[PDB]
């Protein structure tokens, strides 16, 4: 899928160093220079490093690149909240005769206090039930950092079917929000004592449950 | 100074074809190769190919060989990328990015100048207005409280929808969540509003949901 290889994610406290690896082969990095792009959310990729270690005008010296044999590396010092973005390496492959990219590394800057999520669980409305559908809605908010997993139970038994969960999204207050939906038949809704939405955050669990 | 201005954002059906444009200004169009780079949402960058603006000559990435046509209109300084036989996995942001100078034997191969990118959404789904359902106040899930009530905006296509409360009069304590995409190919979202318990029965709460693509407006009163 992607010819160059990067770690999917790195993270750091403000002020610290992070390093992002880009691994290739003799057919790409072994023969060609490596360039690096910083993609802020909603933006086109922005050239961050070119020709292994050069910076475009405007790019801070906190960003440095290096290349070695068949890999390349992007070093970031004095990590800032502004550095939160996706980082891509790029080169060219002579075997493929094609430009090649790394799969990207998501950098998170831990610029807020850790916070457990608030969890609100809504039962199906009578209107949806009359449409012979049923959706439980689990709303998760004000957690930090922005990574949760959601587990649904019917009574005590887990349900994986019909579960749809958004990725976390940054609120206006810089904490995160997410939602999870459990689709049921109205029969399924009525035929259990309860349904639970369990949200796991940093190895801690917050749970809400509702009942017909 | 140099600007790459893109167009062609849309929602397509699988099997169809899309043509995205990239108009170059601020330099002599014919002096630099033009490249196309796609990015499926949440995913990485994918080189599609390049075009020589002077000659019209092209080189396509392997993956797209059977399906892509890159052209140029030198008189409008515009490069075109047409992708055919679209399927859902062609859902992506399509960027044009300027390459190295055409005549140079050893030219640069990073991308400094990018177009803003154009979203192409490929889905079998047809335009569908949402069903709106009230999320009746669960008093025992807002510790402290207050209490949160809301509106579920279910099964619409395509994005976006917008929601307000009380025709926009109520704005505080309002949280409208990012939509989710379901197996049906349809989207759903919720909007919730955190509110003083004693004010539940004294008004009250009406969610106004606008889905422009389907010309649907729903005003849902949420009773406790």
């Amino acid at each position: 899928q992607s010819v160059l290889t990067q770690p999917p994610s790195v993270s750091g406290a403000p002020g610290q160093k992070v390093t992002i690896s880009c691994t290739g082969s003799s057919s790409n990095i072994g023969g060609y220079d490596v360039h690096w792009y910083q993609q802020l959310p909603g933006m086109a990729p922005k050239l961050l490093i070119y020709d292994n270690n050069e910076r475009p005008s405007g790019i801070s010296d906190r960003f440095s690149g290096s290349k070695s044999a068949t890999s390349a590396s992007l070093a970031i010092t004095g990590l800032q909240t502004e550095d939160e973005a996706d980082y891509y390496c790029q080169s060219y492959d002579s075997s493929l005769n094609a430009w090649v990219f790394g799969g990207g590394t998501r950098l998170t800057v831990l610029g807020q206090p850790k916070a457990a999520p608030s969890v609100t669980l809504f039962p199906p409305s009578s209107e949806e039930l009359q449409a012979n559908k049923a959706t439980l809605v689990c709303l998760i908010s004000d957690f930090y950092p922005g990574a949760v997993t959601v587990a649904w139970k019917a009574d005590s038994s887990p349900v994986k079917a019909g579960v749809e969960t958004t990725t976390p999204s940054k609120q206006s207050n810089n904490k995160y929000a997410a939602s999870s939906y459990l689709s049921l038949t109205p029969e399924q809704w009525k035929s259990h004592r309860s349904y639970s939405c369990q949200v796991t955050h940093e190895g801690s669990t917050v749970e809400k449950t509702v009942a017909p | 100074e140099v600007q790459l201005v893109q167009s062609g954002a849309e929602v397509k059906k699988p099997g169809s074809s899309v043509k995205v444009s990239c108009k170059a200004s601020g330099y002599t169009f014919t002096d630099y190769y033009m490249h196309w780079v796609r990015q499926a949402p949440g995913q990485g960058l994918e080189w599609m190919g390049q075009i020589n603006p002077k000659t019209g000559g092209t080189n396509y990435a392997q993956k797209f060989q059977g399906r892509v046509t890159m052209t140029r209109d030198t008189s409008t300084s515009t490069a075109y990328m047409e992708l055919s036989s679209l399927r859902s996995e062609d859902t992506a942001i399509y960027y044009c990015a300027r390459g190295g100078q055409r005549l140079l034997l050893l030219r640069n191969y990073y991308f400094y100048y990018w177009g803003q990118g154009v979203l192409v959404t490929v889905s079998s789904a047809s335009t569908k207005g949402p069903s709106v359902f009230p999320l009746a106040p669960s008093s025992k899930s807002t510790s402290g409280g207050t209490a949160a009530l809301g509106c579920l905006v279910k099964d619409y296509f395509p994005e976006p929808v917008t929601v307000s409360w009380n025709s926009g009069a109520l704005t505080s304590g309002v949280h409208t969540f990012p939509a989710v995409l379901q197996s049906s190919g349809l989207y759903s979202l919720s909007s919730v509003v955190t509110v003083p318990s004693s004010s539940l029965g004294t008004q009250t709460y009406i969610c106004n949901v606008n889905h422009k693509p389907s010309n649907t407006k729903v005003d849902k009163r949420v009773e406790p």
